[PDB]
């Protein structure tokens, strides 16, 4: 957030696929189409000056006994710990997907090609795209899964690198998060079963 | 009839088992939480099952993790190829006046060869579900290659 | 094994049991092998009741399914956290209104798995922000039950 | 900042205090009410044994506060414990009574 | 393995008798009548916040202690030319079978008679007493707590713990089940392993036993400040919630790609806190239980007879002409140079130490003022009670408050990576 | 029979851990299992004053 | 309404929270008209609860084109007035000088 | 050792105590349920968007409209949603008609595939025909 500062204001997000040192198709995502930051949501300014000119405290209030009241039922229906463990299994298919993808595509990424002695062609975004949902939904099926999982990917070219995060200054400066991605137990299984 | 170790008020000795096994101490709810100043305990179930009985259902989709294998820890097995039979010196071995009879670690077969069977010999309480299965090579294996871009064959 | 025919399993398992009555390839074979090798050989000190936490065992297994169930577990192991932890976790996170106790026996065998890295969560969350799509459909009941 | 904890194979349970140190249930006290109300039914479940008992007095700061007079003929057994118990579980975290 | 097993009692604190009466020693059967059971010496606070506290029993160091002498005098009496098992009271206490299994109230004839004049400071073999002779795991599960008691009253110091590093212990598959130990806690794996100990006897080169020995070297690496989060001992170090405070929590980790380099060879060490603050951590006691636990199956090197006293000088399996001396510390002092290696390589920065300092500092002032005031009430106690002398705690001088040979300790540990 | 399979019990010199990937996958080996707890999370809420 | 934005505080980078078109005045606006002036009473006090960066610039403009007619600021472009609608000044490019 | 299900389809002395008496009587404010049925709305997660990915043989998953005609569409949707969510006839806090020209947005459907291109025909059929051009029969 920033007040008056003109120059600060951001005005884009974008997620890329590809790494840093290649030169590809400038295939944008698709929320930069928007004029603003973020999708547009209309308020009624009436409503909320009518709040802030009325609003009342109970005449019997005190903080510790409400807040208590109000955590303890709260709390006591927590899901962090599950989504935490959703959140592993997703980082660990995201990693699976972009080492078995490269072994059939001309993906700029430095994996030990094992099985070349086997016949194939070369993969199109249709091909790889067929190949991908496959790989996600035999994951889903091993782990019982039945919401999202990998959803985004399968949308355009799913022959990737890297997933990062950036957004835009007015003055044109940039901000981009690239995440530094551990090891993955799936993935290095896998490349042991190829050497087998 | 109550817990010393979290102030819960219990009405079987069974179940007070079930308790203290919850805190660590030697004698499906995923959490449960308690408060000090009223009674007022609530616990949390999988929205899987149609059995809510005064619990809180939980949505949020999570994948399953731990899980238990009871049998051999192989996936290749031996499978005879064409069969055989041959005579031999010796049928059984006797003790006193029982006789127990010879079993072999491997087939008795002209020849025999080994084959991918996943789990073939194990016992699991939850099963993933995601088997690769290979008939002898004397048999048709061509739907293993087959499965994944093949949809347009002529 | 669990289950009836645990003789079966008992022949299958391991090869040397059977002796060498006979003259032929599996005779053979059997006479090659050395015979301080089948069965246990190790186990826990800590033990519930009469049975120990752990044990090592000769079986009939492969290489490879071995190498991949030792390396899930290492990753799983990993992961374990202490209700302690659980303590200091809810009781900060209330901002000091309330706090949070949770006790416990001592034990190792007790597995929790839950720790993660910062670089899991921000990926999780830039998938899913490629998620909405700019369709306000999956925005709408965020915002609504938040509120 | 008051954390019970329990006790194992016959080891009695504790209390923390101020300084730091843990104590057992028996000795001279000193509570303030709110304590006691924010944690009822804990406190109760807790303590009410080693208060009839044991060797437990803990004095509780109330400030002001209406009182019920009862009598009784001396010459007679008199046990005030009935009293005082519901006294104890009476109280809420935002009332007590007389 | 072992094959000698002797041990020694303590001596007086300048008292005429034992330093324990009747009161203490019947106060001190809380898990039943045998003072083998493991919750007879340690206690399970289950929490960070600490500092247990009793009328009768201060510390945990004061239940140790206590324990300790209660031992001491009761043992004395089987060992006796006779060898008879009940037939005299230490302080109208008998042991009420031969295999030991209890102490109960003299019975009323024995009572009648004169109790036993004990005597301080004496060298016991387990393989004197027949029974002991006769069964190995009597021998076993007795010889448990009495290393212990002995590694206590070798000196007038705290308690020892030996640390060991070696390259050829790890062999195996040792590592993975090291790794099944990540997120718990040290004082859960000490508890839980001295408790396993006594079940059935153990190989002196077994996982058991490289188990223990690289959880102590591990801890104390970390203690000292060697072993880091960016500097690792294959992977494994303990990280400290808040260090300074009045009871810390140490908890096992992982991390990657930060492993030091470990020279080939065998190397090993004895240290020993010296300041009183030992009273007041559990960390150091545990460490000195585990210790124990691993001699009474194992044989470790001989200590020098120049750390000790001429009465603990050539103990047949524990002291000797050569061997390791002893590196006794300073909590306070220790504390500083874990902070100065810690911000040294990065990890800490310079107004963390400061507040490290602060908790330090307040600490041990809050801990001194607690251990002189029970000394004073034990003094006056004595001088009013002429026929029941006894301590509470064991005894301290302030020159003991000193710095003395802390940093040539960290050094020697520092050596061993 | 190929005795390569079974090397830790044809060859005497063989350590029991040893293993010959990816050459070669054997078909007798050492195991080890276990008996892992896992419970519920349990919390206990006290009021602050 | 009042609820929504602050939840949308939360979640900026995905969804921006601006006050609706139709909150303005309804031509253009005048300084004569009471109604008018009651529309910028409401609109001033509600817009800086938004997460839209524009907020100041519309509640400037506001004011800048409901005074046509009485008060002159100066314009630099030829082709944007005092008379373009507050609510077009919709990103940081649309920012005036005066 | 106990079977569990899958959600998903697969391939295919006086016992009396002094203090335990149970008879406090409190009401909480705020009330339990209340929250709780508050938090159960809020523990729903979000709905899947598969619209424009590939089906199991590479088909593409959607209906064939327009992008920018989707995206209102979504919208118009949205909005109608949150109106029936406070039960009004016209909703407060609307996703359409707002006073930002968004024009250019874009969202996922199924009128295009992985390479660019129009589903006016599905790719198994190209396939299909592709394949059908190059076919030989035995001689006459």
């Amino acid at each position: 957030y920033v007040r008056l500062d003109r120059d600060r204001v951001p005005t884009m997000v974008g997620v890329t696929r590809q790494s840093r040192d290649t030169i590809t198709q400038p295939a944008l995502s698709l929320s930069t189409t928007n004029t603003t930051v973020g999708v547009p949501l209309a308020l009624d300014a009436r409503a909320i000056t009518v709040a802030l000119l009325s609003g009342k405290y109970p005449p019997d209030l005190v903080t510790n006994v409400w807040y208590a009241d109000a955590i303890y039922p709260m709390y006591a229906d927590t899901e962090v710990f599950s989504n935490l463990q959703r959140d592993m299994i997703t980082c660990e298919a995201v990693q699976t997907l972009v080492t078995l993808v490269a072994q059939i595509s001309e993906t700029q990424y430095p994996v030990d090609r094992y099985l070349d002695w086997i016949p194939s062609l070369r993969a199109s975004a249709a091909t790889a795209a067929t190949f991908a949902e496959w790989v996600n939904t035999s994951m889903k099926t091993a782990f019982d899964l039945s919401d999202m999982l990998l959803e985004p990917l399968l949308s355009g070219d799913p022959r990737m690198t890297q997933l990062a995060i950036q957004y835009q200054q007015y003055n044109g400066r940039t901000f981009n998060i690239i995440p530094e991605m551990p090891g993955s137990v799936i993935a290095d299984c896998v490349q042991l079963t190829a050497e087998v | 009839y109550q817990c010393h170790v979290c102030s819960a008020v219990l009405f079987s000795p069974l179940d007070l088992d079930a308790h203290v096994a919850s805190h660590g101490l030697h004698g499906r709810h995923i959490t449960e939480f308690i408060s000090s100043w009223q009674n007022h305990p609530i616990v949390q179930v999988s929205a899987d099952v149609e059995n809510k009985k005064t619990a809180q259902l939980l949505h949020a989709d999570t994948p399953r993790l731990v899980t238990w294998d009871a049998g051999l820890c192989t996936s290749f097995k031996i499978v005879p190829i064409v069969p055989a039979q041959v005579p031999q010196d010796v049928l059984a071995y006797t003790f006193f006046t029982s006789s127990y009879a010879i079993q072999s670690p491997f087939p008795e077969a002209a020849v025999s060869r080994i084959v991918v069977h996943t789990r073939w010999a194990s016992n699991v309480d939850f099963d993933r579900d995601s088997s690769v299965i290979m008939a002898p090579p004397t048999e048709n294996n061509i739907h293993l290659f087959k499965q994944l871009l093949n949809t347009e064959t002529l | 094994l669990p289950g009836p025919d645990a003789e079966k399993w008992y022949s299958i398992m391991y090869p040397t049991r059977m002796g060498t009555p006979n003259v032929s390839k599996i005779c053979n074979f059997v006479a090659s092998c050395v015979r301080n090798r089948v069965g246990r050989f190790d186990r826990a000190q800590m033990m519930n009741g009469a049975m120990s936490e752990w044990v090592d065992v000769f079986e009939t297994s492969d290489a490879l399914t071995v190498s991949i169930r030792g390396r899930w577990m290492a990753r799983l192991a990993r992961m374990n956290i202490n209700p302690t932890e659980i303590e200091w976790a809810l009781t900060e996170c209330a901002q000091g209104y309330v706090t949070v106790t949770s006790p416990y026996a001592p034990s190792v065998n007790r597995l929790m798995p839950y720790r993660i890295s910062n670089a899991e969560r921000q990926i999780s969350q830039i998938i899913r922000i490629m998620n909405i799509g700019n369709n306000a459909t999956v925005i709408q009941p965020v915002l609504q039950d938040i509120s | 900042d008051c954390r019970i904890s329990f006790g194992m194979n016959g080891a009695a349970p504790m209390i923390r205090d101020e300084t730091g140190l843990m104590v057992p249930f028996e000795g001279n006290w000193i509570f303030p009410l709110a304590l006691w109300q924010m944690n009822t039914r804990y406190f109760n479940q807790q303590f009410d044994a080693w208060i009839k008992t044991g060797e437990l007095r803990i004095r509780i700061e109330m400030g002001a506060y209406p009182y019920m007079l009862h009598y009784y003929d001396p010459r007679q057994y008199a046990n005030a414990w009935n009293l005082t118990s519901a006294w104890l579980e009476e109280i809420t975290p935002t009332s007590i009574p007389s | 393995a072992r094959a000698a097993f002797l041990f020694k009692t303590v001596g007086f604190g300048g008292l005429q008798n034992v330093p324990i009466n009747d009161e203490l020693s019947s106060h001190l059967l809380r898990a039943g009548n045998s003072p083998w059971q493991l919750t007879q010496f340690l206690d399970w606070i289950s929490l960070g916040r600490g500092l247990a506290t009793s009328a009768l029993v201060p510390t945990a160091g004061s239940r140790y202690y206590q324990m300790s002498c209660l031992l001491s005098g009761t043992l004395q009496i089987p060992f006796r030319p006779n060898h008879r098992w009940g037939d005299i009271r230490f302080l109208r206490l008998v042991w009420s079978a031969p295999t030991l299994d209890g102490l109960v109230v003299a019975p009323p004839q024995v009572l009648a008679q004169p109790a036993l004049q004990a005597q301080a400071d004496r060298v016991y073999d387990c393989d004197d007493y027949p029974f002991l002779a006769r069964d190995p795991r009597f021998k076993h599960r007795v010889y448990q707590q009495l290393s212990a008691v002995t590694l206590l009253n070798l000196t007038g110091f705290g308690p020892i713990s030996y640390v060991r590093v070696d390259e050829d212990m790890w062999s195996g598959d040792v590592n993975q089940l090291l790794m099944n130990y990540f997120g718990h806690t040290f004082a859960e794996i000490a508890y839980t392993l001295c408790q396993a100990s006594a079940n059935r006897p153990w190989e002196y080169d077994g996982t058991y036993a490289r188990m223990t020995q690289i959880v102590l070297s591990l801890f104390w690496l970390s203690y000292v400040g060697v072993i880091h989060q960016q500097n690792t001992y294959r992977t494994f170090y303990f990280q400290c919630n808040r260090r300074g405070d009045a009871a810390e929590v140490w908890i096992l980790s992982c991390s990657l790609n930060h492993s030091a380099q470990i020279r080939p060879g065998n190397r090993s060490l004895f240290v020993m806190p010296t300041s009183p603050d030992w009273n007041m951590d559990v960390n150091l006691i545990l460490s000195s239980t585990l210790t124990g636990c691993l001699c009474s199956g194992s044989q470790l090197p001989l200590i020098d007879n120049n750390s000790v006293p001429a009465v603990s000088r050539n103990i047949h399996g524990w002291t000797g002409r050569a061997g390791n001396q002893l590196h006794g510390f300073q909590v306070r002092r220790m504390v500083t140079e874990f902070c100065d290696r810690l911000r040294r390589d990065g990890v800490m920065t310079q107004a963390q130490q400061n507040q490290v300092e602060a908790l330090a500092d307040q600490t041990q002032q809050f801990k001194r003022d607690k251990l002189e005031t029970w000394a004073r009430e034990d003094d006056q106690y004595n001088q009013a009670h002429p026929n029941s002398t006894m301590f509470r705690t064991k005894p301290f001088t302030n020159a003991q408050w000193g710095r003395g040979n802390t940093g040539a300790t960290s050094a020697a540990i520092a050596a061993l990576i | 029979i190929p005795v390569e399979r079974y090397n830790i019990l044809t060859n005497p010199d063989a350590p029991p851990t040893q293993i010959q990937l990816p050459e070669v996958v054997d078909l007798y080996n050492v195991v080890t299992r276990y008996a892992y707890e896992t419970p519920p999370i349990t919390a206990v809420v006290m009021g602050v004053p | 309404s009042f609820r929504v934005a602050l939840a949308g505080w939360l979640y900026n980078g995905v969804v921006t929270t601006v006050i609706d078109d139709s909150s303005y005045p309804k031509d253009g606006g005048s300084v004569t008209s009471l109604e008018n002036l009651w529309d910028f009473f409401i609109l001033a006090l509600a817009l800086p609860l938004t997460t839209d960066p524009c907020a100041p610039v519309k509640a400037f403009m506001t004011l800048a084109n409901m005074m046509v007619g009485f008060e002159t600021i100066p314009m630099d472009n030829q082709i944007y007035t005092q008379s373009r609608r507050a609510s077009a000044f919709s990103t940081p490019h649309t920012w005036p000088r005066c | 050792m106990k079977r569990i299900p899958r959600k998903t389809k697969g391939k295919s002395p006086a016992t009396t105590e002094p203090g335990t008496s149970n008879r406090e009587q409190y009401k909480a404010r705020p009330g339990i349920a209340s929250v709780q049925r508050a938090t159960e709305s809020a523990e729903m997660p979000m709905k899947n968007n598969d619209e424009g990915t590939p089906d199991k043989k590479g088909n593409t998953k959607g209906d064939l409209v327009n992008e920018h005609s989707e995206a209102k569409d979504e919208a118009d949707e949205a909005t109608k949603k949150q109106a029936k969510d406070t039960d009004k006839s016209k909703a407060q806090v609307t996703y359409s008609d707002t006073g930002i020209n968004n024009a250019n947005e874009l969202s996922r459907s199924g009128n295009v595939d992985n390479e660019g291109g129009s589903n006016q025909k599905p790719m198994s059929t190209r396939i299909a025909e592709a394949t059908s051009a190059i076919v030989s029969k035995h001689p006459a």
